[PDB]
């Protein structure tokens, strides 16, 4: 059940931050990227500011 | 409110963006990414856990992300947050985190504990967000799982708010939608 929860939660995990989002109001893209493309992708926006 | 740069309305972020509408879009979409690397966490959960999760969110946007909020800006006076977050914290320990519950006790149960934490609004900034993450995080350790898809913005506060005041009838409704499995 340990690898079934961790699997779990990657599964939904991103569609449930858009969700929660959502309910303060405010719309933004599903991130679809998996842990380390978004770790990529979070240098790639620090360069950008 | 030291949280601010001194001359402006901005808060003082590590990006040192100086206008409101890129700070915000940055932050929404750092914490985005961010929130797409927390991992599921230990069962065993309190206040440093709570904290770890609100740092990996907000690390690339303040510096003082995973402290507890310290200035006061109803909701707890913000000295008392440490004292009263770790009673609550105990307290869920005490019944288990949740774990082996019926479902109408666990929607009861977590209406409790999200109204309790949501009142005591333990960072300057985030806290809504790395409290949803908490039980989404919580549930799954319990046998079950959140969904916040179908909810309106207005029915959701609106039952905090009366949950606050001591009526969890509409944050219970609320959850017995969002729970499943």
């Amino acid at each position: 059940t340990d690898k079934q929860k961790s699997r779990l939660w990657e599964l939904q995990r991103n569609r449930n931050f858009q969700a929660s989002r959502r309910l303060g109001g405010v719309e933004m893209p599903l991130v679809t990227l998996t842990a380390a493309e978004a770790l990529a992708r979070l240098e790639e926006l620090r360069s950008h500011y | 409110d030291p949280y601010l740069y001194p001359g402006l309305d901005i808060m003082r972020n590590r990006l040192n963006i100086h206008q409101q509408q890129r700070l915000e879009q940055a932050a929404y979409e750092m914490t985005a990414l961010r929130a797409a690397t927390i991992e599921l966490g230990p069962l065993v959960r309190g206040l440093p856990h709570l904290r770890t999760i609100h740092r990996q969110l907000y690390q690339d946007i303040f510096d003082w992300a995973g402290q507890l909020r310290e200035v006061d800006i109803p909701f707890c006076h913000f000295a008392y947050i440490e004292k009263e977050g770790n009673a609550l914290m105990q307290d869920l320990e005490e019944e288990g985190y949740l774990v082996g519950l019926e479902k109408a006790k666990f929607v009861e149960r977590l209406a409790h504990y999200y109204c309790e934490i949501n009142v005591l609004h333990p960072f300057r900034v985030g806290s809504g967000l790395a409290q949803r993450i908490f039980f989404e995080q919580l549930a799954i350790h319990a046998g079950y799982q959140l969904s916040w898809q179908g909810i309106e913005k207005e029915a959701w506060n609106q039952a905090n708010q009366s949950g606050a005041m001591g009526d969890l009838t509409a944050l219970q409704m609320i959850f017995s939608k969002v729970v499943s499995e």
